[PDB]
């Protein structure tokens, strides 16, 4: 479920290697986002052939 | 541990006119010995095959793994062929010498 | 035979337990199975029925004087809720290509 | 007062109760509750054909040391002589019964088991006592005495 | 649609790739296996 | 009907025969040429591919045994890719049950128009009664009366 997947991504981050140290001047960045149009601008002729790769 | 309505014939179509009794008894001849095969030769019944087993758990191991089964393009029909039917173009006769072979070499 | 649809009249309509027809007795254990084969004997259908309970004497009927079976067994477990559960159960069983019966 | 009564009583087991729950004539040897086919203990070993643990079967022929074929235990087997016994032997020796060869769990691991063959069975030409699962590891030999044939077990590596 | 069929064509030919290296590697584990079952009877001999 | 009660004898003496060599010593016995001819209907032929591949189906039975026990698997292999098959077209034909096949196959095949065999054929007017709408099985059913 989705609040789960929340848990796993925390989990996940934190369980990443040496993931807090900024000893080194290491660097984390957390980036959200969006594809914007992404149904609207499918176009149909490529997902032919797209879907002729799979089925 | 068997359904009784399957028999150890069994009704196969989907075949090409091309189709070779090479690629038949290879593939078919997976499950067990073959009793025998018999394919239309005839303008309807062309493109059609009955197969026939020495045991019928061959020919259901068959199904098993044969079901919707593929050859060059095409998903071979596979069913479990009836009984009775047209049957009567045959007699019962030639009992006699048999029964009396039985009766002579055992003597029972 | 006539059991079993007992007991599909008796479950379909909803009896629902102590109205159950193994209330006409009560105080009886000792079973009766006819139709059995005449090859079985005493340790068998002791080890066969010993499933549902623990049988405690069983008098088969076998004719005096050849010694063979007749072809039914009086048996008589510890428990009567095996009787019920072995008349209930065990019935319209293959033995040996026949089908035995039972009741109390 | 020799025999008081002719018939008595027996409290024995009876033809048609063995029969029935074992035939292919009536077999002896019924699976033990372990059984299991070694190609799902491989998959739940997470084993694809590459990796996963295929016996093979070696033959020699006990006079003269290759292949008359080459046999998967991967597919219990009934070793006997030949129709009732699955894998059939030409050896004269074999009773119709000769013994029987089960995959167990304890692991999915190989088992051997004599039926009591009459002659009996030599392992590495060192022969086991019947009725007892003895395990056989790879490499191992079986034919109780000098025996047409030869063989050897080999899982699948390299 | 020109893409389609000269990259099938590609996929194809790699296909054959693999299988041609692959058959040489089973003949070479069963050879394999075989000299280790001689070598077996071998020392099962003396 | 001499023949007919010629059956029966004939039926129960092999009763008697098989019966009786248990006591000396089903579907699944095994079968004659004859036998064989008699089960299939008309117009099929038997055939030999090889005479090796009929010795394969010999050694099958032992080889039933035998290669089933040695190595065989099965693999794919991703690449890109005709499909032909058969309901019952003409007009309409109402739907044939995926068994039924077996009993009017010989109505899906579409080879029409050129004696006996068009009397059969046009009789599948059955599979109209058998499965559709309770109108074609009306009128299906009265067409078949008059005829």
């Amino acid at each position: 479920p989705p609040p789960l997947l929340v848990y796993k991504w925390c989990q996940g981050i934190n369980n990443l290697q040496d993931v807090w140290e900024t000893s080194e001047g290491e660097c984390n960045v957390m980036l959200e986002s969006r594809f914007e149009k992404m149904y609207e601008k499918i176009d149909l002729t490529l997902l032919n052939r797209l879907l002729r790769l799979i089925v | 541990r068997l359904p009784p309505e399957v028999n150890r014939i069994l009704y196969i179509r989907n075949l090409p006119y091309k189709i070779t009794a090479e690629e038949m008894y290879d593939i078919f001849g997976k499950y067990g010995p073959i009793r025998q095969i018999r394919v239309g030769n005839t303008p309807e019944t062309r493109g059609t095959a009955y197969v026939v087993y020495e045991d019928i758990f061959d020919a259901k191991n068959a199904c098993d793994h044969l079901s919707g089964f593929n050859v060059c393009n095409r998903y071979l029909v596979v069913l479990y062929y009836n009984a009775n039917r047209a049957f009567q173009k045959m007699d019962t006769k030639k009992k006699e010498e048999q029964l009396k072979l039985l009766k002579e070499k055992y003597g029972i | 035979k006539l059991i079993n649809e007992l007991n599909e009249r008796e479950v379909q309509l909803g009896v629902a337990d102590k109205v159950s027809w193994h209330s006409e007795y009560k105080d009886s254990a000792w079973i009766f199975l006819g139709g059995l084969p005449y090859e079985l004997t005493e340790g068998d259908i002791i080890c066969v029925f010993s499933q549902y309970g623990e049988i405690v004497n069983i008098n088969l009927v076998r004719d005096k004087k050849t010694g063979k079976s007749k072809g039914f067994c009086f048996l008589c477990y510890e428990d009567q809720r095996s009787t019920i559960l072995a008349v209930d159960n065990f019935n319209g069983i293959k033995i040996k290509g026949r089908t035995i019966r039972v009741d109390h | 007062n020799l025999q008081a009564q002719e018939e008595e009583r027996e409290f024995y087991n009876a033809r048609r109760r063995e029969h029935r729950q074992r035939n292919d004539p009536g077999g002896n040897n019924k699976e033990k509750e372990v059984p299991a086919k070694e190609k799902p203990s491989f998959e739940l070993s997470g084993a694809l054909l590459e990796d996963t643990n295929t016996f093979r079967g070696v033959v020699i022929k006990y006079s003269e040391p290759k292949r008359w074929r080459l046999y998967p235990f991967k597919n219990a087997y009934l070793l006997g002589r030949h129709p009732i016994d699955h894998p059939s032997c030409s050896k004269q020796h074999a009773v119709f019964q000769y013994r029987l060869v089960e995959y167990t769990r304890a692991r999915v691991k190989p088992y051997i088991i004599d039926l009591g063959s009459g002659n009996g069975t030599f392992l590495n030409n060192k022969r086991i006592e019947p009725q007892r699962y003895y395990e056989l590891k790879e490499k191992d030999v079986l034919k109780e005495i000098d025996d047409e044939d030869e063989e050897e077990e080999e899982e699948v590596s390299d | 649609y020109i893409a389609d069929r000269k990259a099938r064509e590609a996929v194809e030919m790699r296909a054959q790739v693999e299988r041609k290296m692959a058959q040489k590697e089973k003949e070479k584990h069963e050879e394999k296996l075989r000299e280790m079952a001689q070598k077996a009877r071998e020392r099962r001999a003396g | 009907a001499e023949t007919p009660r010629t059956d029966r004898g004939g039926d129960s003496i092999g009763e008697t025969p098989t019966p009786g060599a248990s006591k000396r010593k089903e579907r699944n016995r095994p079968l004659s040429d004859e036998e064989l001819d008699a089960m299939f209907p008309e117009g099929y032929k038997v055939l030999p591919p090889p005479a090796g591949y009929v010795p394969i189906r010999t050694p099958a039975r032992k080889l039933t045994a035998t290669p089933t026990p040695l190595g065989g698997m099965t693999g794919f292999h991703m690449q890109t890719e005709m499909k032909s098959v058969n309901d019952q077209p003409s007009g309409n034909l109402p739907f044939l049950k995926p068994d039924d096949i077996q009993y009017f196959d010989k109505l899906l095949v579409d080879v029409d128009e050129s004696e006996e065999q068009k009397e059969r054929k046009i009789m599948k007017l059955l599979l109209k009664i058998k499965n559709g709408t309770p109108p074609m099985r009306k009128a299906a059913l009265r067409q078949i009366t008059d005829k």
